[PDB]
RNA sequence: UGGAUUAACGAGAUUCCCACUGUCCCUAUCUA
C-alpha cells in the first residue's frame, strides 16, 4: 500500500520488477528513475518485488538534475506499458513506464505532470488528480 | 511472432505515429521550431541535422544530405501524402460521424493540404540553402 | 541442520491421494442437513456443463469501489433439462 | 456499453474484446482483435489492406455518403430521458437498418 | 582479515615505517594507530617516508617535512628503480638503527599505511628487483611476507588500512586511491569533485581540452575528442569518468595542497 | 494530563466500585497461589521460584531475629 | 528530544535487567552441546553465548542513553527546570555511570571471545562462559542506585507538561491562597485545584486559550513566599526560572 | 527582519481593480437559499437529511442508495424505468435525439 | 458558512466535489456522511448530484462548470452523462468536450463571468467555453504554475491563489478578473488551493485541518459570514504578518 | 546432470525413506473437487425466445453463441448461469448442491441484474453477436447475388 | 652507486561499461 493512498487498490498486473528504469513524468527536473524497492510488497522466497500502476516505490534518480542524486525518494507509478485489465472489460496499456516523485505522505514534489496518467493511479492518490492534466 | 517483427516493433522501439508528424508538418511555425531546435546533447547529431518527415536525428550534415536522397525517406514522403488516417476515418467507414469525416477531409482537400505541401517545399529549399 | 530460508510447502496435503476418481459422476458427500417444518424441497440437481461466456452486470455492492458502475466477468452455462424421478430409498441410522 | 469501432478493422468490439493502446498524445486506439492490433504495431496502412472498411468505403466498394448514414453522430447534449422519445427511437432504428 | 596482518607486522617488527604519500600527508595519516603504538610498544619509532615526492615540487617537498620532522624522522623520499632521490637519508638511518640492537642477532622491520602509497615500491627500490608486485591497482598485495636483504635487516609489508570513521569523507576516500575505480557505479558524479579540487590551468594543459566550463560539458568534451561514443551519439560518460579518475590516481594530472608556508 | 494526573483523578472520581473487594481477595488468595506455583511450574521456572522463595524466607528470618 | 519527552522505554531495576538479558540469552540460543563435538563447534557455542549476551546488555543501555532528554544544552528554561526537579548533578553522573557500564560490558565480551578462540576443552570454554557472564553480571549489579533513580525520573518527566518557550504566553503568579488557579480554571479548560489551602499546586500547570484565531498558552505557577532568595524550594525556583526565561505578559 | 515584510506584502496588498470595461459583474445569489432556514443539530424539527435515512435503514456500508428518485422529468412514473442502451447493434444513444 | 468538512478521510475537498451557485456534484464513495454535511447547509435550495466521471471518484478535478452550464470531459460514459442530464434542471447546458486533456477541472478555473484557461487549450474549446459556459477566456498561468485550475480558486466575489503568486502577476490577474485576489494557503500549508476547497457566492467548504487563521482569511475575501466584505482582510493585518 | 524438471533432495540422510509429502510424479487431473458459493446469475427458460437478452439489450437472441458452443452442441433446454468457473471440462456431468449453511456474506444477498450476455463465437475470434449483425456489417456477398 | 622504469601480438590472468538476451521474476508451448 503506502500512506496517503486513499481507498483500497485492487490488483492489476505487475509490469515493473525491481531493477526497472522508468521515466520521471513531472517537472521536478529528474530525468528518469530507478526502482530499488516497492512499498507494500509481499514476501515470497525468490519473488522479485514488482510495481504496478498507482503503486508507491522507492526510486533513485539514475540521471537527472545534477543536484538530486545519491538519495532515495518515494515515487508513484503513473504509466505502465504492460497490459492491465480495466474493470469495464478492456485490457489497455501505455507507451512507456513513468512515475512521479512524492514525499511519503503522497504530496507531489514537482508541479505538473506531462503525459497521460493512469485513471486508477489518479483515483487512488488525490495529489496526482490535482497536478495532472491528462487523466488517461 | 518470430523474432524480426517483435524485436523491431516492440513497445521500447516505437516510431512517432505519423498523424503527429503530419500535424507537425502542416503548420509553418512548427516547421521552423523543430528545424532550428536549440542544441541538445543526447540526440546523435546534437539537435541540428534532423529529418522532419521521418522522425530521426541524422548525425551530420553529410549524413542528412545523403538521407534526403534515398529510398527510405522517399518512401515516407509518399507515405505522408493523403489524409493521415485519423480515428474518424475508421469510425466513419462504419456509418458513424460521417459528417465529421466529411468536414475533416474537406478541410484537408481544400484548406490545410495546400499549406502543408507549400511548407514542405519551402523546407526543402531551406535544407538546400543550409546544405 | 535446520533450514536456511523458509517457504511454504508446495501443494496441499488435504487433497491426497492424487489419484483418478472412482467415476465420472462425482458423488455428493454431504447434504443440507434438514428441517422437519420446511416444505419438502430437493437439495441437489445434476446437469451438464456447456461452455462458458461473458457478462456485464451493474454492481450494487455498497461500500465497494465499483458501486454503481458496470463490471464485466465470466459465467459458466450448465445445460440442465428436467430431471425425472424413478425411485425412492430410505436410510436408517445404525451405530455403524 | 458503448460499442466501439475498431480503429483498424472498423468492426464492432464488444465489452471485453480486444486491446486498447493509449498514446502519449492521449488518444485511445481500440482494436477488435490481435490481427488488427499487430498490424497497427507493424504500422501498415488500413487504407491499403484490402479486407477492411477503411479501404473499402473509400476504394470504390459499398457506398458511404448516404441519407441513412447520418443518424449515428456521437451526441454530446444528453437531454432528459423521455419515454415516448425512447419508443420512437426504438422503432426508427430498425426502420433505418432495413432501409440501408 | 587485514587488521590481523597489520598487528602481525606491528608485533613482529622491531621498528615501523608509516609510508605517507607526498601529495596529501595530512589526509593519509589519520593516525589513531600511533596512539596505540606509542602506548603498547613504545620502543618502535614510526619513521616516515613521504613517497611519490616528485608529484610534489621540491618546495612543498621541503614544506611538508619541515613541520613534521618535529615529531618523527620524516624523510620525504620519492621512490624509483633508477633515480630515487631521498634514499640516501634513510638507507643509513634504518641501518644504524639496526646496529643499535647489537644483542638481537638480526632486526625485522615493517611498513604500514594506506593502500596505493608505495610500500611494495619501497621494498623494490631498497632491494633492486620486483620481489613484490607494483601495481596502480590499489589492493595489489593482499598478504604480508618476509624479504631478505643485508642478511640482518629483514623487511615486511602489509596491505593498506583505513581507520573506520563514518565521518569527514566519501569523496576524499575516492580521491585517495584505496578503492578501484571499476567498483563504483557512479563515476561521473565525482568529476565535479575533481574539478573543485584541482584548478583549471592544468586541466587545460593536459589533454589539452577545448575551451570549457561545467564539468559535465568537460566530460562530453573529453569524450567527443577521444572517440568514446556509444550507439548515437551520447558518449561513454562512465568510461571517460573512469579514465579521469585513473589519471587522478596514477598521477597523470598534477595536484597537491598547501600547508602554512615558509616562515 | 500534566502532573500526578491519575492521583488527581482518584481523588476527584474514585476507583472502581470494587477495587477494594478485589484487592482483599487477591491478597487472601495469594497464599493459595503460592503453593500452586510450587507444585506446578516445572523446569527452571521452578528453580527460579524455589531459589527466590529461599531468599525471601532467609530475609524474613533475618528480619525477625 | 523536546517538548514533553514521553519516549523513553523503561529502566528495569538491576536484578530485573540481569534476569531479562540472561534469560534471553538462555532462550534465544541453542543450549545443547556435547563434549563429543569438534572443538571448533564447542568454541563456537560459547562464543555465541558471550557475544549475544554482550549485545543484549548493550542495547538495553544504548536505549537509555539515546532516550533521556540530555539535560545540558537543550534550552535554558528546561535545563534549569530539570535542575530544580531531578538534580542536574545526579542526573548527569548517573547517565555517565550507565555509559561507563556499557563500555565495560563491551570490553568484557570482546576480551573473553578473543580468549575462547583458544579454549581446548568443553570445561575450559564453559568456565570462560560462566566467567564473562558473571563479570557482566556484577558490572550490572553495581547499577542498583542509578536505575532506581532513573525509574522515578522517567515516570516524572514523562508526565511533565510541554510549554513551548517562545509562543505567546501568559504567566500567573503571586502568593499562595490568592487565586492563581481560580483564574486559570475560570479562563481556560484545565483541571487545577481550588481548595482553600496554601500550596494548592506544587508544579507548573498549563492551559491554552484562543484569541484572534491564534493560540495563547497560560501558565499557573505554585507561587512564592517571602524567602529572601537564600532559602527557597524546588517549588519556588520553578516559578523563578519561569518568570525568568519565558517572555510574555 | 527587512526581508519578510516585502515577502508578505503579497498577501497584504490585494487589488480592488477598476473593472476595466463598461460591463457589470454581480454575485448571483439564488432566491432558493433565502427562505432556506439554517440547520440545527439539537432541535427535533430539523430536516430529514438523508444521513438519517442511511442510519435508520440502514448502515454506513450497507445502504443501497437510490441514485434515481431525485431527478426532474415530466412524469415520475417513468423515472424508475430503464434506458435500452443497445439494439441489434449500434448503441441506442447514438440514434437517440429529438425529432 | 466557512464550513470545514472532510471526504471519507481526505482534506482535498476540491478533488471529490464540485460546487457552484446552482448545483453540486459529489462522488458516490463510501457513505452519505460527506453528502449529508453538504445537504446540512446547502439543503434543498440547489440540486445535489451523486455522480461519477469516467468511473472514478475524482470528479471535482475532471469536470468544470459555472451556473450557466457544465462541461464534462471526453471519457465520461453516455450513461452517466444521461444521469447528470436528468439530475440537473434544463438551464445547466451540460455538454461533453473533445479535448487533448481530460482533467478539465485542473486546466480551467472559472466563475459565472470569466474563466482563465491552461495555455495549450485548443481553439475549438476556446470558443466552446464561450458558447456554453457563458464567459470570456484568457490563457494564463498562476505565477509560472500552469494548470490554472488547481492553483487559483475563484468565485464571483474574489479569488485565492497559491502563496507564491508574485505581486505584479497578481495585479495582472486581478486586472483580468476585475475582482480581488489573495495569495492564500489551506490545509496546514497545501499550495494547491483550488484542490482543497470549493467555494461560491454563499459558501466555502474546506478541509478539516485548515487552521483558523487560513479559514479566517479566506472568509474575509469571500465575504461568506455576515458580513466580511474584503476590508476585514486589512482589519486582520495585526495577525497575518506576525504569524509568518 | 540427469534431469532438471524434478526435485533434487527427495530426502535427508534419515530416515532412509521417502516421506509421503515429497511430491513425486503421477496422475494429474481427473480428481473429484467441490467448489462452494457460486452465484446463480440467470435461470434460463428453455421454451423462451430471447434468453440472451436483458432489460437493456432487448435484441431477440438465445444464449447459444453463434455456431453453438465448442465441443458441445447448442443450448435448447433450461439452463443455469453461474458466475465463474466450475470443475470439469465441457460435456461433463456436474452436480449442484445448495449451500449446507446460511451464508452471511452480502455477496449472497445482493440482486444481480445483468446488462448484456456475450454471444459472439467462441470458435475463433468472433465479433458479431448475431448472424443478422454479421450480414448487416459485411454487406451482400458474391453468392446471394 | 657497470647493470636499469615500454608499441604490436595473445584459444595468456583479473575487473568493468555499452548492445543484447528465458540467466532470473516464472514459467508456458511446439518439433524430431
Ligand atoms: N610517481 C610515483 N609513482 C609511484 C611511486 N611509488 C609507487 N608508485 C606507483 O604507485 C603504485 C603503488 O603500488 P605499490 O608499489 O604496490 O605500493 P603500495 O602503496 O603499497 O600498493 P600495495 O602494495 O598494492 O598496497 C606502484 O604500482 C607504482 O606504480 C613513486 O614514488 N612515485
Ligand atoms: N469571591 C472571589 N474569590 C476569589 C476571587 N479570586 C480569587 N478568589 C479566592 O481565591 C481562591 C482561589 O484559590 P487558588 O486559585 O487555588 O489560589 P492558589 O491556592 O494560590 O492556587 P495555586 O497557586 O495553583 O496553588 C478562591 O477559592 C477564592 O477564595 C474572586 O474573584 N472572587
Ligand atoms: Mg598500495
Ligand atoms: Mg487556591
Ligand atoms: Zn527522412
Ligand atoms: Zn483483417
Amino acid at each position: 500500500s503506502g500512506n496517503g493512498a486513499q481507498g483500497t487498490k485492487f490488483r492489476i498486473s505487475l509490469g515493473l520488477p525491481v531493477g526497472a528504469i522508468m521515466n520521471c513524468a513531472d517537472n521536478s527536473g529528474a530525468r528518469n528513475l530507478y526502482i530499488i524497492a516497492v512499498k507494500g510488497s509481499g514476501s515470497r522466497l525468490n519473488r522479485l518485488p514488482a510495481a504496478s500502476l498507482g503503486d508507491m516505490v522507492m526510486a533513485t534518480v539514475k540521471k537527472g538534475k545534477p543536484e538530486l542524486r545519491k538519495k532515495v525518494m518515494p515515487a508513484i507509478v503513473v504509466r505502465q506499458a504492460k497490459s492491465w485489465r480495466r474493470r469495464d472489460g478492456v485490457f489497455l496499456y501505455f507507451e512507456d513506464n513513468a512515475g512521479v516523485i512524492a514525499n511519503p505522505k503522497g504530496e507531489m514534489k514537482g508541479s505538473a505532470i506531462t503525459g497521460p496518467v493512469g485513471k486508477e493511479c489518479a483515483d487512488l492518490w488525490p495529489r496526482v488528480a490535482s497536478n495532472s492534466g491528462v487523466v488517461v | 511472432m518470430g523474432r524480426y517483427s517483435v524485436k523491431r516493433y516492440k513497445t521500447k522501439r516505437r516510431t512517432r505515429d505519423l498523424d503527429l508528424i503530419y500535424n507537425d508538418l502542416s503548420t509553418k511555425e512548427s516547421v521552423q521550431k523543430l528545424l532550428n531546435q536549440p542544441l541538445d546533447e543526447t540526440k546523435p547529431g546534437l539537435g541540428q541535422h534532423y529529418c522532419i518527415h521521418c522522425a530521426k536525428y541524422m548525425e551530420t550534415a553529410i549524413a542528412l544530405k545523403t538521407h534526403l536522397k534515398g529510398k527510405v525517406h522517399k518512401r515516407r514522403v509518399k507515405e505522408l501524402r493523403g489524409v493521415p488516417y485519423t480515428q474518424e476515418v475508421s469510425d466513419a467507414a462504419a456509418g458513424y460521424n460521417l459528417n465529421k469525416f466529411l468536414n475533416r477531409v474537406q478541410e484537408i482537400t481544400q484548406s490545410v493540404g495546400p499549406e502543408k505541401e507549400s511548407n514542405e517545399a519551402l523546407l526543402k529549399e531551406h535544407l538546400d540553402s543550409t546544405l | 541442520s535446520h533450514r536456511k530460508y523458509e517457504a511454504p510447502r508446495h501443494g496441499h496435503l488435504g487433497f491426497l491421494p492424487r489419484k483418478r476418481a472412482a467415476s465420472i459422476r462425482a458423488r455428493v458427500k454431504a447434504f443440507p442437513k434438514d428441517d422437519r417444518s420446511k416444505p419438502v424441497a430437493l437439495t441437489s440437481f445434476l446437469g451438464y456443463k456447456a461452455g462458458m461466456t461473458t457478462i456485464v452486470r451493474d454492481l450494487d455492492r455498497p461500500g465497494s469501489k465499483f458501486h454503481k458502475r458496470e463490471v464485466v466477468e465470466a459465467v459458466t452455462v450448465v445445460d440442465t433439462p428436467p430431471v425425472v424421478v424413478v425411485g425412492v430409498v430410505g436410510y436408517v441410522e445404525t451405530p455403524r | 456499453m458503448r460499442i466501439y469501432q475498431c480503429h483498424f478493422c472498423s468492426s464492432p468490439c464488444y465489452p471485453g474484446h480486444g486491446i486498447m493502446f493509449v498514446r502519449n498524445d492521449a488518444k485511445e486506439f481500440r482494436f477488435c482483435r490481435s490481427k488488427c492490433h499487430k498490424a497497427f504495431k507493424q504500422r501498415r496502412n488500413p487504407r491499403k489492406l484490402k479486407w477492411t472498411k477503411a479501404f473499402r468505403k473509400a476504394a470504390g466498394k459499398e457506398l458511404a455518403v448516404d441519407s441513412t448514414l447520418t443518424f449515428a453522430q456521437r451526441r454530446n447534449v444528453p437531454v432528459r430521458y423521455n419515454r415516448e422519445l425512447v419508443a420512437t427511437t426504438l422503432k426508427a432504428m430498425a426502420r433505418i437498418e432495413e432501409i440501408r | 582479515r587485514i587488521w590481523n596482518e597489520l598487528y602481525k607486522v606491528i608485533d613482529s617488527s622491531d621498528v615501523v615505517i608509516h609510508v605517507l604519500d607526498a601529495r596529501d600527508p595530512l589526509g593519509t595519516r589519520c593516525k589513531s594507530v600511533e596512539e596505540y603504538m606509542k602506548k603498547e610498544t613504545p620502543h618502535k619509532h614510526l619513521i616516515y617516508v613521504l613517497n611519490k615526492c616528485d608529484l610534489v615540487p621540491t618546495w612543498v617537498a621541503a614544506a611538508w617535512v619541515k613541520h613534521l620532522s618535529k615529531e618523527r624522522p620524516t624523510l620525504a623520499f620519492h621512490a624509483s628503480i633508477t633515480n630515487s632521490f631521498g634514499k640516501g637519508s634513510l638507507i643509513q638511518l634504518l641501518r644504524q638503527f639496526s646496529q643499535l640492537h647489537t644483542d638481537r642477532k638480526q632486526i625485522s622491520v615493517g611498513f604500514i599505511g594506506y593502500p596505493n602509497t608505495g610500500k611494495s615500491s619501497i621494498i623494490n627500490t631498497l632491494r633492486k628487483k620486483k620481489v613484490c608486485q607494483v601495481a596502480p591497482i590499489p589492493g595489489e598485495t593482499k598478504v604480508w611476507q618476509y624479504i631478505t636483504l643485508m642478511k640482518r635487516i629483514f623487511l615486511i609489508d602489509c596491505p593498506g588500512i583505513v581507520p573506520p570513521s563514518s565521518k569527514d569523507s566519501e569523496e576524499d576516500i575516492l580521491f585517495r586511491g584505496v578503492v578501484r575505480v571499476e567498483h563504483v557505479t557512479h563515476p561521473e558524479q565525482y568529476i565535479p569533485g575533481v574539478l573543485k579540487r584541482c584548478q583549471v590551468k592544468h586541466l587545460e594543459r593536459t589533454y589539452e581540452i577545448s575551451g570549457w566550463k561545467d564539468a559535465t560539458e568537460f566530460i562530453e568534451i573529453l569524450a567527443r575528442k577521444q572517440g568514446r561514443l556509444l550507439k548515437g551519439g551520447e558518449p561513454d560518460e562512465s568510461g571517460v569518468s573512469k579514465q579521469i579518475l585513473n589519471d587522478f590516481n596514477r598521477g597523470k594530472i598534477p595536484w597537491f595542497v598547501l600547508p602554512p608556508e615558509k616562515e | 494530563p500534566q502532573n500526578d494526573y491519575i492521583e488527581r483523578h482518584i481523588k476527584q472520581h474514585g476507583k472502581r466500585l470494587d477495587h477494594e473487594e478485589r484487592k482483599r481477595k487477591r491478597e487472601a488468595r495469594e497464599s493459595h497461589k503460592i503453593s500452586e506455583r510450587a507444585q506446578k511450574l516445572t523446569g527452571w521456572k521452578g528453580k527460579q521460584f524455589a531459589k527466590k522463595r529461599y531468599a525471601e524466607k532467609v530475609s524474613m528470618r533475618k528480619k525477625i531475629k | 528530544m523536546q517538548l514533553s519527552w514521553k519516549d523513553i522505554p523503561t529502566v528495569a531495576p538491576a536484578n530485573d535487567l540481569l534476569d531479562i538479558v540472561l534469560n534471553r540469552t538462555q532462550r534465544k540460543t541453542p543450549t545443547v552441546i556435547r563434549p563429543g563435538f569438534k572443538i571448533t563447534r564447542i568454541r563456537a557455542f560459547y562464543m555465541r553465548k558471550v557475544k549475544y549476551t554482550g549485545e543484549g546488555f548493550v542495547e538495553k543501555f544504548e536505549d537509555i542513553l539515546k532516550g533521556f532528554p540530555n539535560i545540558n544544552d537543550v534550552h535554558p528554561f528546561h535545563r534549569d527546570l530539570m535542575d530544580t526537579l531531578y538534580e542536574k548533578n545526579h542526573y548527569k553522573i548517573s547517565l555517565a555511570a550507565i555509559s561507563r557500564a556499557k563500555s565495560l560490558v563491551e570490553q568484557v565480551a570482546r576480551d573473553y571471545v578473543r580468549l575462547l578462540k583458544f579454549g581446548q576443552s568443553l570445561f575450559q570454554c564453559k568456565q570462560l562462559k560462566r566467567a564473562a557472564l558473571g563479570r557482566m553480571a556484577t558490572i550490572v549489579k553495581k547499577l542498583r542506585d542509578p536505575l532506581a533513580y532513573l525509574e522515578q525520573v522517567r515516570q516524572h518527566i514523562g508526565r511533565l507538561p510541554s510549554i513551548d518557550p517562545n509562543t505567546r504566553t501568559l504567566l500567573i503568579c503571586g502568593y499562595p491562597n490568592v487565586g492563581k488557579s481560580s483564574f486559570l480554571r475560570c479562563i481556560t479548560k484545565s483541571d487545577v485545584d481550588v481548595q482553600p489551602y496554601a500550596f494548592t499546586t506544587k508544579s507548573l500547570y498549563v492551559g491554552h486559550f484562543d484569541y484572534k484565531y491564534l493560540r495563547f498558552q497560560a501558565i499557573d505557577t505554585p507561587g512564592i513566599l517571602d524567602r529572601p532568595t537564600e532559602e527557597m524550594n524546588n517549588i519556588e525556583m520553578q516559578s523563578i526560572y519561569a518568570i525568568a526565561h519565558l517572555r510574555s505578559c | 527582519s527587512q526581508s519578510r515584510i516585502n515577502n508578505v506584502l503579497n498577501k497584504i496588498h490585494v487589488a480592488q481593480p477598476q473593472a476595466r470595461d463598461d460591463v457589470k459583474r454581480t454575485p448571483f445569489i439564488p432566491e432558493s437559499v433565502k427562505n432556506l432556514k439554517k440547520y440545527d443539530p439539537e432541535d427535533p424539527n430539523r430536516r430529514k437529511l438523508a444521513r438519517d435515512i442511511e442510519a435508520e435503514n440502514g448502515g454506513a456500508g450497507v445502504f443501497n442508495v437510490n441514485l434515481k428518485d431525485k431527478y426532474l422529468l415530466e412524469d415520475d412514473e417513468w423515472k424508475n424505468d430503464i434506458m435500452p442502451e443497445i439494439l441489434d447493434g449500434k448503441n441506442v444513444y447514438d440514434f437517440l435525439d429529438p425529432e | 458558512m466557512a464550513t470545514r468538512t472532510q471526504f471519507e478521510n481526505s482534506n482535498e475537498i476540491g478533488v471529490f466535489s464540485k460546487l457552484t451557485n446552482t448545483y453540486c456534484l459529489v462522488a458516490v464513495g463510501g457513505s452519505e456522511n460527506f453528502y449529508s454535511a453538504f445537504e446540512a447547509e446547502l439543503g434543498d435550495a440547489i440540486p445535489i448530484v451523486h455522480t461519477t466521471i469516467a468511473g472514478t471518484r475524482i470528479i471535482g478535478r475532471m469536470t468544470a462548470g459555472n451556473r450557466r452550464g457544465l462541461l464534462v470531459p471526453t471519457q465520461t460514459t453516455d450513461q452517466e452523462l444521461q444521469h447528470l442530464r436528468n439530475s440537473l434542471p434544463d438551464s445547466v447546458k451540460i455538454q461533453r468536450v473533445e479535448e487533448r486533456l481530460s482533467a478539465l477541472g485542473n486546466v480551467i478555473c472559472c466563475n459565472d463571468y470569466v474563466a482563465l484557461v491552461h495555455p495549450d487549450i485548443d481553439r475549438e474549446t476556446e470558443e466552446l467555453i464561450s458558447d456554453v459556459l457563458g464567459v470570456e477566456v484568457f490563457r494564463q498561468t498562476i505565477s509560472g504554475n500552469i494548470l490554472v485550475g488547481s492553483y487559483c480558486s475563484l468565485s464571483n466575489q474574489g479569488g485565492l491563489v497559491h502563496p507564491q503568486t508574485s505581486v505584479q502577476d497578481q495585479e495582472e490577474l486581478s486586472s483580468l478578473l476585475q475582482v480581488p485576489l489573495v495569495a492564500g494557503t489551506v490545509n496546514r500549508g497545501s499550495s494547491v488551493v483550488g484542490a482543497g476547497m470549493v467555494v461560491n457566492d454563499y459558501l466555502a467548504v474546506t478541509g478539516l485541518d485548515t487552521t483558523a487563521p487560513e479559514l479566517s482569511v479566506i472568509e474575509s475575501i469571500f465575504r461568506l459570514q455576515d458580513a466580511q466584505p474584503e476590508s476585514i482582510s486589512g482589519n486582520l493585518r495585526d495577525t497575518l504578518i506576525e504569524t509568518y | 546432470h540427469r534431469g532438471l524438471r524434478k526435485v533434487a533432495c527427495i530426502g535427508a540422510w534419515h530416515p532412509a525413506h521417502v516421506m509421503w509429502s515429497v511430491a513425486r510424479a503421477g496422475q494429474r487431473g481427473y480428481h473429484s473437487r467441490t467448489s462452494i458459493n457460486h452465484k446463480i446469475y440467470r435461470v434460463g427458460k428453455g421454451d423462451d425466445e430471447a434468453n440472451g437478452a436483458t432489460s437493456f439489450d432487448r435484441t431477440k437472441k438465445t444464449i447459444t453463441p453463434m455456431g453453438g458452443f465448442v465441443h458441445y452442441g447448442e443450448i435448447k433446454n433450461d439452463f443455469i448461469m453461474v458466475k465463474g468457473c466450475i470443475p470439469g471440462n465441457r460435456k461433463r456431468i456436474v452436480t449442484l448442491r445448495k449451500s449446507l449453511y446460511t451464508n452471511t456474506s452480502r455477496k449472497a444477498l445482493e440482486e444481480v441484474s445483468l446488462k448484456w450476455i456475450d454471444t459472439a463465437s467462441k470458435f475463433g475470434k468472433g465479433r458479431f453477436q448475431t448472424p443478422a449483425e454479421k450480414h448487416a456489417f459485411m454487406g451482400t456477398l458474391k453468392k446471394d447475388l
